[PDB]
């Protein structure tokens, strides 16, 4: 299916906060406008949407790993 | 063989410190810039031109000479008298605004000098409470329109206001009154005044002095009307217009005179000014 | 020293950094686009990073994202090159302030230098002489053009101060369309480097193009390295040069060098940088500063057998210069042939995949790329694909070694300029060494019937 | 993009331009182009001055509405300087047909309002071909009393083919809007001076040119109605327009001797498009001498006055 | 004939200003130059039934 990218570089999140909830759940399907991750650069949590509707069918990131440009995070189907 | 290698990840942890205060963010593009880069190129995103907020002393600063600034009427202060009961009490946003803004009022007023013409100034802090028109406000207009009559000079005010301050009920509608009264009698005498509409510029002060000037100056992609649109949406429960009330369409619809770029507005208003007032134009 | 740098750069400059960096034990982080993700130096680094697609304005030209590649793989400083952002002095300034150290002039010595009616100006304070002009952007007036013109003595050419990259500058041969090349020069301005100064320069017809080098780590030390001579000039951009210059005896060399470093200890410039002059008939004029690692700076590292790239890192890691200006000698002669991925003749790059790739090798032989088999060529950036020196014991052994290894040389799948090189070789005037910075053009000609 | 009637010097600037080129066009040709220029331009000179000796009302016409002529912007740029633009009607729109603005002239800041129609075909439909709607002349009302607040001299030119006769301008008051302009445009304390660069008439550009002087072009039309519509009209063809063209008498020099107007500003040779520049220098010297004098008179004297040349107009 | 319609502008300028009232009536038809000079600018305008009023045919 389709696989969200983060379009920058920096610390890669789960949770808005230290000690909070996930954006998303793998299994239940999310849809077209949603958050699913942080990505923070520069100390400035900025959010990640995803462009089409689906089930998750996986998370292939972790939290606090480094991503880049093109770098799958979410697969959506 | 590195010519087939394949990447591995960068380290999971390292302690690196950027000092916190010298990056931001534009959501209108998304290009994070320099702090005091943006500060310096008067609040516009260099990328993609788009304005931001602006604290009103810093715009009088920017527009008023260095070495000249003298504000006027500045013993008003916020002296409510309703008492009002809302879901917060009205002293309660009344202090929290205060204190964070660090200004009396929504209006700040400042009798400067431009390119060696004295003018008066005056401007918006949206911070307060949505830049309501207070008391204080009409009546530090008024004395700055009386400035301006007793010591000739043209008058200029930058429109920032979500509307009239609901807590004061009629009290600040009849300051639009007040406000064109002075436009009126300042205006036979002949000496100009010019509105600048600023991101936003809604509710009463749209309607009593930011669209009553000689002239109407707007600044790009400026959110321009007299009901919000969240209202006019719920009253035709229907789709506005593609790129309804902005600056762009509203000079389109003929009631915005010219759209002008915060860089060049100093030069445009020295300009615009010398002209009206029939003096030599100004040197650069 | 510095713990682990940055290269802010990428291709041959990016590989050469990074094989420097390896040599004196730092270790590397490498940033680069989606496209230029088998890059010969992006293979051969710990830490690669990815900060944007295809263009060069989202990827290379994206200074948020480089800081943000400098933060998280925990760098200390950031190697920019040349080209890029090589002379941007807002990025030495948020580089500065972000907390990292910029490898290279502090950024308000940039502003001074970069501009170049500026840097002009500070030459002359300095003592330093310069071309005889306007020594400021004119207005529209054309009376005071053309009477500051018969004063300095026309031709006389109009240059964007902001200017560089061999363009953005007009000859004006008289006052019939002096304005109007005023203003489109200034309209190529306002288009490429965000600056309408436009200034009037005195124009020579028979210059020599002669540089000059020079260290210093702004704490009261500045040393000289030896002359350059990039004659062989084409659409103003260098082809062929050499170092040390023909003609150039040692006491007009001395004499320069120390001019030039008391300009470096007046301006208190750091890092590593270059004078640019004009000769004719024993006069130097100077016209620019290229703040920055020259792109060619091996001829003079073979000729002295100093590193350039180590001294930057040394001073920018704060050591003090360890090279006096007794400590530095001059001992041969250089030759350096760019090859790049253009049409010979129509100057179009043509980029692709390379098929066949063989480097010279031989004694005095240093060649500087990052082709290798398969690479292919992205249509995305400069058309440069690689460096080549063969340093001799005089020109004419330089010059046998370079013929050799051209003939060695051999580059297929794509269009090269290796013939431009071998015709240029074969000149009996190059060979003589002297030529004048328009001799290429001379031996262009022109069109025919 | 020529009209009928210049053929001849037409067919030689196809050779005159392209030598330029020729001088370093290929093969090495860099002939002796300058006298062969210099022979080429004396040539298609002569056969201009032998063109447009010979003048006519309908030739009159087409060079008021070449394809190819200083439009108010041109004579803006190449006239004054300093122009700032002010848009806006306060009302309903911003119709494109009128451009009026605040500018400096010597010194001395004017109000200058005119039509404005287009070079090319998209500027042509984007300003309604020079038609203005009643919402542009609320405008010139508009600019015209904010020029009278501050003492300021009032510069207008009239340049459109006429009143716009659309459903939208018949909607919105269009007689209304003009008889509010005529009215007002009477009071006004500061002089005004017109000009009748390219093509202007039909009553509905009187809006704007009702004041103490006007002035003509050489080659300008100045009628109540269009050529084409009178013979429509009364000789019942189109056709026949030339003729009604002559009847009436929209030439210049019948206008002028007619005493309606000051003078006849003359044109560079070739008509104003070939060499504009020459033409904004005559406009510009004109407006500058007519402005000299008038400057002189006071307000009340100034309006008593305009009031007398007002009951001046007609035979009786 | 044009002139006459700025002149009569003139008139009712002039006697706007004294207070002096103005009240055209626009009859079938009216359109032209009187339709744009003070058939359409008095103090009150006045149309009788089905008439046509413009300021083009
Ligand atoms: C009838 C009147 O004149 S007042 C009616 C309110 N205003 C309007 O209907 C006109 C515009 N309506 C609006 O909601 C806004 O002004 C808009 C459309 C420009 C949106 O601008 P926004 O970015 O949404 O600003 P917002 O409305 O949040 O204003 C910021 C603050 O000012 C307050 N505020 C703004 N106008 C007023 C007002 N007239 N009275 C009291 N508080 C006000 C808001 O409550 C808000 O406070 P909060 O953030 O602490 O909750
Ligand atoms: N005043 C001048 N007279 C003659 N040639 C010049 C002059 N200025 C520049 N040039 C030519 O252009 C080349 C590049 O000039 P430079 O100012 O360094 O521009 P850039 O910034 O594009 O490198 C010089 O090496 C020289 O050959
Ligand atoms: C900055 O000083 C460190 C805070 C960064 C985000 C924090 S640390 C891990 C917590 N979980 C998460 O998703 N983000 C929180
Ligand atoms: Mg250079
Ligand atoms: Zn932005």
């Amino acid at each position: 299916g389709h696989i969200v990218r983060s379009p920058m570089v920096g610390t890669f999140y789960r949770t808005p906060s230290p000690d909070a909830k996930a954006f998303i759940e793998v299994g239940q399907k999310v849809n077209v406008g949603d958050t699913l991750c942080i990505v923070e650069a520069m100390k400035m949590m900025n959010q990640i949407e995803a462009d089409k509707s689906g089930t998750v069918k996986a998370i292939l990131v972790e939290s606090g790993q480094p991503v880049e440009f093109d770098e799958p995070l979410v697969v959506i189907e | 063989s590195w010519i087939e290698r394949i990447k591995s990840n960068i380290t999971p942890t390292r302690k690196a410190s950027i000092p916190e205060g010298v990056w931001t963010k534009c959501d209108s593009c998304g290009q994070v810039l320099y702090r005091a880069e943006l500060e310096r190129n008067l609040e516009v995103c260099p990328k993609c031109d788009h304005h931001m907020r602006m604290t009103a002393r810093n715009r009088l600063h920017s527009l008023l000479d260095e070495g000249s600034l003298v504000e006027l009427g500045s013993e008003l202060e916020p002296k409510d008298v309703l008492k009002f009961r809302d879901s917060k009490k009205y002293k309660d946003r009344l202090a929290s605004a205060q204190k964070e803004t660090g200004e009396k009022d929504a209006l700040v007023v400042m009798k400067g000098t431009l390119y060696g013409m004295p003018v008066v100034a005056a401007a918006f802090e949206f911070a307060f409470m949505g830049g309501s028109m207070g008391s204080v406000v009409g009546a530090r207009f008024v004395r700055a329109v009386e400035q301006a009559l007793e010591d000739n000079c043209p008058l200029i005010c930058f429109s920032a206001s979500g509307g009239a301050r609901m807590q004061e009920a009629l009290m600040s509608l009849m300051q639009m009154a007040k406000t064109s009264a002075a436009l009126a009698k300042m205006q036979e005498r002949g000496l100009p005044y010019i509105s600048v509409l600023t991101d936003p510029t809604m509710g009463g002060v749209s309607a009593s002095f930011a669209m009553l000037g000689d002239l109407n100056i707007a600044e790009p992609k400026a959110l321009i009307g007299f009901a919000g649109p969240r209202v006019i949406e719920q009253t035709v429960r229907e789709k506005l217009p593609p790129g309804f009330q902005r600056s762009e369409f509203l000079i389109e619809k003929g009631a915005i005179d010219m759209i002008v770029r915060r860089p060049e507005m100093r030069l445009k208003l020295a300009s615009i000014l010398a002209k009206l007032m029939n003096l030599p134009a100004p040197n650069p | 020293m510095l713990d682990k740098i940055v290269i802010a750069n990428r291709g041959e400059i990016a590989l050469r950094i990074l094989r420097a960096c390896k040599e004196l034990g730092i270790k590397t982080v490498a940033v680069h686009s989606s496209a230029d993700r088998d890059l010969k130096h992006v293979l051969l680094a710990d830490e690669t990073v990815c900060i944007g697609p295809a263009p060069s304005v989202k990827s290379y030209l994206n200074i948020p994202a480089i800081i943000s590649a400098a933060e998280i793989t925990g760098a200390v400083a950031i190697h920019p090159g040349y080209g890029f952002l090589s002379e941007n002095a807002n990025f030495a300034e948020q580089v500065e302030r972000s907390g990292f150290i910029f490898i290279g002039p502090k950024a308000e010595t940039i502003r001074l230098m970069g501009d170049k009616v500026s840097a002009i100006a500070a030459m002359k304070k300095a003592g330093v002489p310069c071309v005889p002009g306007s020594d400021g952007p004119l207005g529209d007036d054309m009376d005071k053009n053309r009477a500051i013109a018969k004063r300095i003595g026309y031709p006389v050419i109009i240059k964007a101060s902001g200017g560089g990259g061999g363009r953005g500058m007009r000859v004006v041969r008289g006052d019939a369309e002096l304005a109007q090349s005023i203003s489109m020069t200034r309209a190529e301005a306002k288009a490429a480097f965000s600056n309408d100064m436009v200034y009037m320069e005195k124009y020579l017809e028979n210059p020599r193009h002669v540089e000059i080098q020079v260290l210093a780590d702004g704490q009261g030390n500045a040393i000289y390295l030896a002359e350059r001579d990039c004659s062989m000039q084409r659409r103003h951009q260098k082809v062929v040069e050499e170092a040390p210059a023909p003609g150039i005896t040692p006491e007009l060399r001395r004499y320069i060098g120390e001019r030039c470093a008391k300009a470096c200890v007046d301006i208190g410039y750091r890092g590593a940088g270059t004078f640019e002059f004009l000769f004719e008939n024993g006069e130097f004029y100077f016209i620019e500063m290229n703040t920055r690692i020259q792109v060619e700076h091996p001829v003079t590292e073979m000729i002295t057998g100093v590193d350039l790239i180590k001294e930057q890192l040394r001073i920018a890691a704060g050591q003090p210069l360890s090279i006096k200006q007794e400590e530095v000698h001059v001992r041969g002669h250089a030759v350096e042939c760019r090859i790049n991925a253009e049409d010979p003749n129509t100057f179009l790059p043509s980029p692709g995949k390379i098929t066949r790739f063989h480097a010279p090798g031989g004694f005095g032989v240093r060649w500087e790329s990052h082709i290798y088999a398969g690479y292919t060529v992205p249509p995305y950036y400069d058309s440069m694909i690689g460096k080549l020196i063969c340093y001799g014991e005089n020109r004419d052994v330089a010059i046998a070694r370079m013929k050799n290894a051209l003939q060695e040389l051999i580059i297929d799948g794509i269009k090269t300029n290796v013939d431009l090189q071998i015709r240029i070789m074969n000149d009996e005037n190059f060979q003589h060494g002297g030529t004048n910075i328009h001799y290429l053009e001379k031996k262009l000609g022109l069109q025919e019937k | 993009n020529f009209l009928d009637f210049e053929q001849p010097i037409a067919e030689l600037e196809a050779k005159i331009d392209s030598l330029t080129a020729v001088s370093r066009q290929d093969e090495k040709l860099d002939i002796n182009i300058d006298e062969e220029v210099h022979r080429l331009r004396e040539k298609s000179v002569e056969l201009t001055r032998k063109i447009f000796a010979d003048l006519g009302a309908w030739q009159i016409a087409q060079l008021a509405r070449h394809p190819q002529r200083p439009y108010t912007l041109d004579y803006v740029r190449l006239a004054f300087d300093e122009f700032d633009e002010l848009a806006g009607d306060r009302a309903y729109a911003d119709d494109k047909a009128i451009v009026g603005g605040i500018a400096r002239l010597d010194g001395r800041p004017v109000m200058i309002i005119g039509h404005q129609k287009g070079r090319e075909t998209k500027e042509k439909i984007r300003r309604n071909f020079g038609m203005p709607a009643p919402e542009g002349y609320r405008k010139a009302l508009r600019l015209m009393q904010m020029a009278e607040r501050f003492k300021m001299p009032i510069i207008t030119f009239i340049d459109t083919p006429g009143a716009y006769p659309g459903v939208g301008a018949e909607e919105r008051g269009q007689s209304e809007a003009i008889a509010r302009n005529l009215r007002e445009m009477s009071r006004l304390g500061v002089p005004v001076v017109c000009t009748v660069i390219g093509e202007g008439g039909s009553g509905g550009a009187l809006a704007i040119g009702v004041g103490d002087k006007v002035n003509m072009l050489q080659y300008s039309t100045y009628s109540v109605i269009s050529p084409e519509g009178c013979a429509s009209i009364l000789w019942k063809s189109a056709d026949k327009a030339p003729l009604a063209a002559e009847a009436m008498g929209i030439i210049a020099p019948r206008l002028k001797e007619l005493k309606l107007i000051d003078s006849i500003i003359p044109e560079p040779l070739g008509g104003a498009h070939r060499n504009p520049e020459a033409m904004a220098a005559s406009l510009k010297a004109q407006l500058l001498a007519d402005l000299a004098d008038l400057d002189v008179l006071s307000t009340e004297d100034l309006k008593n006055r305009r009031y007398q040349r007002l009951m001046s107009y007609g035979y009786a």
